[PDB]
């Protein structure tokens, strides 16, 4: 309750002559991970679907295929072009889930306001053997 | 005469192998003049073969029905030249290799970056050690008694 | 030169020197003492 | 809006966004003659229950296969003609 | 305590941690985090790297034992 | 004219001359695979007839008994068998892909953006009608190819 | 008939039992409850 | 437009870098913590695009490497022509080449 | 899908998450180390299993740890 989602509007998309690494039927029945970024100038970048695109001066919008595509793109953006980015997840029903910072801050700065999960308060050798959790849903690492 | 094997000094098929190889090398000898380099080399190989067969005869090797020397490893005193004396001759050299290598690795172990001495072999150090493996059967025995051969876990 | 000898002491150069010397040794032994299957001295 | 200048994320029209398009699926009416269409309808409505179609297909096809292979003679397949040749005696007598 | 809690800086130490690369191997303590809330303060520096080309790792006080030398 | 599909560059396809052209798109749009408006039974009839002839082709002349007098008859019989199997696999496809009564999974949109009606072929009863048409048309095309090989053997090649 | 039983059972087994089995198993694969 | 742009004494002829293996790379010019290092010493040996970033040094390296390759091929042809000269039957093969 | 777990040996160097290409991880505050931060794995549904996180964990064996488990369309990394 400190950072609200951004709710990407109908922004323009980058100039691109079209490729074959784009959105297949996965988008037509599942999510397709829109990404939004804001360019200082009309520059040219490698698309994660192969090929070169020309980002527009101002906000852009790309609906590529999946999470790793937009996050690889955004990492290349932030490192090479020094640009803030945020990407989403667009289910076919209509909902738009905000995902990349989920706090307004990238997931490297340990900013308070995030609860620690996937957290085993022990060294990695002190997990029990499988026989101790035989015939139980907990495999080895959830106690 | 053990293991059903006749000696090669009194074997028929062994002499037959000899005659067959000699006729094979002589068939390749009637194509050159008897004084040129090929014929001289063929005659040298012929004498090499004949002395080879006669030496395998005179050492008491055992030639089976196929007519080839079958080495005896069991430990028969007559056949220690087959395995046991060259086996000791091997193990002496092999332990030389191992012992000079081990004493070298222990020598460089007290270095700042020892791995560079395994790449860039310290030839003075090894050469001072290279003859220290001459006495490996006694130095290693003492290092085993003193406890310096095998390392301790800590 | 110190560095030339440092390179001659490197593992491949010293390995090929050592194995060329060794190979010449075994070669000349198998020419002077060819065709050897049994150790006949004190046999 | 999907028709704006380089806008392809109409969040309302998710079909145009995700690529849901009948790329060649013409909605043009039946170009066939009505009478032959009714003929085929009445003569292929038996093959309307996919389960009954499958049972009929499997059972009748297996029956026809067994019938063909059982009534066919050796003239159409040599395996049923038989040897029509004396048998060769194998190695070492016959063993 | 404000005085040191763990081994001395430079004390060659053994690792009792069964999952580490240097298990039953000696080390060289380069630092000990004197904060009395961290779980693995003992920063050791070994001589030979692990499979990840790393020669240093944090260890606990009970997962470490100094040698008689 | 290789601009992307519907001018959408992030969809994995392009409107090249082969896909989206006045001739080839028209041809792919006026044949029984893409007649989304007409019922699937006539579509399947057309499809089965065409593939029955196409299968009787390489069974009479190419086969185990092509040189015999049983070439045409037994080849057409094998073609009818392959047709029965194709209707079989089509049937399990219609059973496995969509169950009984769901709406059509086909796109309800076109290139021009019209919210067209969904293709009822992709439904259960629709695909079943298509399979029935395919079986009927295929057996009929097999026997008609046999008839044409019987009564009109001379214009066609024997070799 | 005993010489004609392989001619009934081999085309039965090696073609229909694959039809029945592979079809029913593809249906068992593509199922939902 | 075109010219003979060429700079003198850029690199020193010295065995100092022979003594330090893996000098060409940063991670390799610090020592063999592992054995993989030696495999990386040969793997990256001629990966001049990874040693430097400027194309000038890479071009010089590959130019002189081509010269080494041509030296090797001239030495190889030396061997072939020599072995033909001394250890061959070419002087006899000309007489009856269809049977010798 | 996959079960990513972060153990208490973490030094909080932020390499696990700066290497992770699918936003699975995130650093949170903690009191067990000098850096006062530890990695967490909320978005394990987005975990493909590439183990770039644990190819960048500089500890005795590991602190982050990926367990291969029920593979879905997004853990299998499918654009279709
Ligand atoms: C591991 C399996 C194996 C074994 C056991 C052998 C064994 C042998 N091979 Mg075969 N061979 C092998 C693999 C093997 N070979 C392979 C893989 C190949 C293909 C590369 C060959 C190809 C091959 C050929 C082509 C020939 C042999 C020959 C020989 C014989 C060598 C005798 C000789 O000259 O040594 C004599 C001893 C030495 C060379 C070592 C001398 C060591 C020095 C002097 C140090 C010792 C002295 C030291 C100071 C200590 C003294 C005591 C005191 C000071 C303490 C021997 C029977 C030759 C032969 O005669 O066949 C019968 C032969 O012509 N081999
Ligand atoms: C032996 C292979 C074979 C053959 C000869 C045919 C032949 C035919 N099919 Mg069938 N079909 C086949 C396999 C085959 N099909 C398979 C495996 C499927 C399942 C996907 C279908 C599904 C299908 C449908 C749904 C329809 C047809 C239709 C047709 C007819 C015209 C359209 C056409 O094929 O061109 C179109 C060709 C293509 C789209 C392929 C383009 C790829 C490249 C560019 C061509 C390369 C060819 C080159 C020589 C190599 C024609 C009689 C139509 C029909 O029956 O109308 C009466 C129709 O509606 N086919
Ligand atoms: C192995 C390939 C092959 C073979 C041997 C045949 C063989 C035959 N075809 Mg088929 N045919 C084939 C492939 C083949 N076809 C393909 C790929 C097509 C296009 C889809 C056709 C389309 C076709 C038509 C349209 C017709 C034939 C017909 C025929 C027959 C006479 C042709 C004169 C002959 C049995 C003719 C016929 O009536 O068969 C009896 C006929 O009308 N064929
Ligand atoms: C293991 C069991 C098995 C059996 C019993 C058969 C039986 C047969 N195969 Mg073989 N086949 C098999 C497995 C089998 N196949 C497999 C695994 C493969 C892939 C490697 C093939 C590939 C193969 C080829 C490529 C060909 C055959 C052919 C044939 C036929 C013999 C040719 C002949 O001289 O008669 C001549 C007989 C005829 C021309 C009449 C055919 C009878 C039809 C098919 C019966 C129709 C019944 C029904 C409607 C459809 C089947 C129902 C389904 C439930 C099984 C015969 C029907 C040849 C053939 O004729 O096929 C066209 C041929 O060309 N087979
Ligand atoms: C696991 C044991 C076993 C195996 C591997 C075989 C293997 C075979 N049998 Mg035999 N068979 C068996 C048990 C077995 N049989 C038993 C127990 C019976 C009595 C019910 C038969 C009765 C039988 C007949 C009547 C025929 C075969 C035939 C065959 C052949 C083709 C497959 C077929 O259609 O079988 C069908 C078998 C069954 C449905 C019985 C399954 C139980 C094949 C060599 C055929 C043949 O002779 O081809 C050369 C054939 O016509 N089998
Ligand atoms: C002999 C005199 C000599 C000396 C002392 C040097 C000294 C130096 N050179 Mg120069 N160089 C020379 C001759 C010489 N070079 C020649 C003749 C050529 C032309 C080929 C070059 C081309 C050259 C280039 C292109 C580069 C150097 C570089 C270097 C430096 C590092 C070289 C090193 O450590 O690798 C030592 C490597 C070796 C000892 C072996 C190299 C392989 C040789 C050339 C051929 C192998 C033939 C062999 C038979 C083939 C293998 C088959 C076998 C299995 C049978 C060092 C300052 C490098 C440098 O300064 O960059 C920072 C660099 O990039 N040199
Ligand atoms: C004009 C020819 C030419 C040139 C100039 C190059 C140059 C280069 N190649 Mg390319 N390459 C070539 C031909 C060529 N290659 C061919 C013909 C192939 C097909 C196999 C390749 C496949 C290839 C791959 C797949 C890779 C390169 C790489 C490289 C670079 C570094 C190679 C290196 O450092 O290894 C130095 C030399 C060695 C490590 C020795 C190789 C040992 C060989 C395999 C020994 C066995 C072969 C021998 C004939 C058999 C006798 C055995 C006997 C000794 C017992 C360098 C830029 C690499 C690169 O750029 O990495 C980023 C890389 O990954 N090349
Ligand atoms: C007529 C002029 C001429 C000639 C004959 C050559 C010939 C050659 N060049 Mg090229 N080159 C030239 C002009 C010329 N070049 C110019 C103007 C430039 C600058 C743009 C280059 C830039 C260039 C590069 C960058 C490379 C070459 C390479 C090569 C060799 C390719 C391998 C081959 O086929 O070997 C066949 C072998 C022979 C024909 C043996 C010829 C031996 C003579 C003495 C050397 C060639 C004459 C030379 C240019 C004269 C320079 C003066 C010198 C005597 C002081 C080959 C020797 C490549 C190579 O192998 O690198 C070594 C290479 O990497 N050259
Ligand atoms: C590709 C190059 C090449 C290759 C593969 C060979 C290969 C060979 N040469 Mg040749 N040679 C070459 C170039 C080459 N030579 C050149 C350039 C010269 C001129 C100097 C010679 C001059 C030469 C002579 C004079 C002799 C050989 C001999 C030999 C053989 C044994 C050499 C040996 O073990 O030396 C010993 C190993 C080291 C020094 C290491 C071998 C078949 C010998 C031969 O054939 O014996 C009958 C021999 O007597 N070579
Ligand atoms: C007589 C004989 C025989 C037999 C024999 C036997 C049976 C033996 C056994 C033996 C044994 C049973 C042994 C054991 C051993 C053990 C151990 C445990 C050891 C150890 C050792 C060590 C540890 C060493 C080391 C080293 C060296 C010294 C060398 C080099 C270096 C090194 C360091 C490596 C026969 C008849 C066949 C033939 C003839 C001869
Ligand atoms: S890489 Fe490992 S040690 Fe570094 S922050 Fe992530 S979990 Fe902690």
């Amino acid at each position: 309750g400190f950072t609200p989602p951004q709710l990407d509007p109908n922004t323009p998309s980058p100039i691109f002559a079209g490729s074959t690494g784009g959105l297949l039927r996965k988008a037509q029945v599942e999510e397709f991970y829109v990404i939004t970024w804001n360019s200082p100038k009309e520059q040219i970048f490698e698309m994660p679907t192969g090929g070169a695109a020309i980002m527009r001066e101002g906000p852009n919008l790309l609906k590529l295929a999946r999470k790793e595509q937009c996050l690889a793109l955004g990492t290349r953006l932030r490192s090479k072009y020094k640009i803030t980015y945020q990407f989403y997840r667009v289910f076919p029903n209509g909902e738009v889930q905000y995902l990349h910072p989920k706090d307004g801050v990238y997931p490297e700065k340990a900013n308070p306001g995030r609860e620690g999960v996937g957290l085993n308060m022990r060294s990695i050798g002190k997990n029990v053997s499988p026989i101790e959790v035989k015939f139980t849903g907990k495999q080895s690492y959830d106690l | 005469d053990i293991s059903g094997l006749t000696p090669c000094k009194d074997s028929k098929q062994f002499a037959k192998r000899e005659k067959q190889q000699i006729k094979k090398l002589e068939s390749s000898l009637k194509l050159y003049a008897p004084e040129s380099a090929p014929a001289l080399a063929l005659n040298a190989q012929i004498e090499k073969t004949k002395r080879r067969f006669d030496n395998y005869g005179k050492y008491g090797l055992l030639c089976g029905s196929d007519g080839l020397p079958h080495l005896i490893v069991n430990g028969d005193q007559r056949h220690w030249g087959e395995f046991i004396t060259p086996g000791i001759l091997f193990l002496y050299i092999a332990g030389w290799i191992g012992w000079v290598g081990r004493s070298y690795l222990i020598a460089i172990s007290g270095e700042k970056k020892p791995a560079m001495k395994e790449i860039i072999i310290d030839v003075p150090l090894a050469s001072r050690i290279i003859f220290r493996g001459f006495i490996w059967p006694v130095a290693a025995y003492r290092e085993f008694l003193n406890g310096d051969l095998i390392a301790k876990d800590v | 030169m110190r560095d030339l000898k440092t390179y001659l002491s490197v593992a491949p150069v010293l390995s090929t020197l050592w194995f060329g010397s060794l190979a010449g040794l075994l070669i000349e032994i198998n020419r002077l003492f060819p065709d050897a299957l049994t150790f006949p001295f004190f046999s | 809006k999907y028709g704006d200048k380089s806008v392809y994320f109409d969040l309302e029209d998710l079909g145009n966004t995700t690529g849901q398009w009948d790329v060649y699926g013409s909605d043009a009416p039946s170009p066939y003659n009505p009478l032959q269409s009714k003929f085929f309808e009445t003569f292929a409505a038996p093959f309307t229950k996919r389960g009954l179609l499958l049972k009929f297909l499997i059972l009748g096809g297996g029956s026809l296969l067994t019938y063909v292979s059982a009534n066919s003679t050796g003239d159409v397949l040599p395996i049923k003609r038989g040897p029509q040749e004396p048998p060769k005696l194998g190695p070492r007598g016959k063993l | 305590k404000p005085p040191p809690i763990g081994p001395k800086r430079g004390s060659k130490v053994k690792i009792l941690r069964r999952e580490s690369y240097w298990f039953k191997n000696v080390g060289s303590v380069v630092a000990v985090d004197q904060d009395p809330k961290t779980r693995y303060p003992v920063v050791v520096r070994f001589a030979k790297v692990n499979y990840a080309n790393i020669s240093t790792n944090n260890y606990a006080l009970d997962e470490v034992e100094e040698v008689a030398a | 004219v290789v601009q992307p599909i519907n001018g959408d560059p992030f969809i994995g396809s392009l409107e090249t001359p082969v896909t989206s052209s006045p001739l080839i798109a028209w041809y792919l749009s006026n044949l029984p695979g893409y007649r989304t408006a007409v019922n699937p039974l006539l579509r399947g009839v057309e499809v089965g007839l065409a593939h029955g002839f196409f299968l009787v082709g390489p069974f009479v002349k190419a086969g185990p008994l092509r040189n015999t007098a049983y070439a045409g008859s037994a080849g057409s019989l094998a073609a009818a068998g392959l047709v029965v199997i194709l209707s079989m696999c089509l049937t399990i496809y219609g059973i496995s892909s969509f169950k009984e009564g769901e709406p059509s999974i086909a796109p309800s949109l076109t290139l021009t953006g019209r919210k067209k009606q969904p293709d009822q072929l992709q439904t259960a009863d629709g695909w079943a009608k298509f399979t029935g048409g395919f079986f009927f048309g295929g057996i009929s095309g097999v026997t008609w190819a046999y008839f044409l090989l019987y009564v009109l053997d001379l214009p066609y090649f024997v070799k | 008939t005993f010489n004609n039983l392989p001619s009934i059972f081999v085309p039965l087994v090696g073609l229909v039992f694959p039809a029945i089995a592979m079809a029913s198993l593809f249906l068992h694969i593509q199922k939902n409850k | 437009e075109v010219k003979i742009l060429v700079d003198r004494d850029p690199i020193k002829t010295s065995f100092e870098e022979w003594a330090k293996p893996g000098h060409f790379s940063r991670t390799i010019a610090k020592g063999p913590d592992t054995t993989t290092w030696i495999w990386n010493l040969h793997a990256d040996a001629h990966d001049f695009d990874s040693h430097t970033s400027d194309l000038e040094e890479i071009s010089r390296k590959v130019f002189s490497a081509h010269f080494g390759q041509l030296s090797i091929i001239f030495l190889w042809l030396s061997g072939m022509y020599f072995h033909g000269a001394r250890f061959s039957n070419y002087e006899a093969w000309l007489s009856d080449p269809t049977h010798i | 899908s996959h079960s990513v777990k972060i153990y208490d040996t973490c030094i909080g160097c932020t390499q696990c998450v700066r290497a992770c290409p699918t936003d699975v991880l995130e650093m949170i505050p903690w009191d067990g180390c000098k850096a006062k931060q530890i990695a967490s794995a909320p978005r394990t549904e987005d975990c493909v299993g590439c183990k770039r996180c644990e190819s960048a964990c500089p500890t005795d064996f590991l602190s982050v740890r990926v367990y291969l488990w029920h593979e879905t369309t997004r853990s299998m990394g499918l654009a279709y």
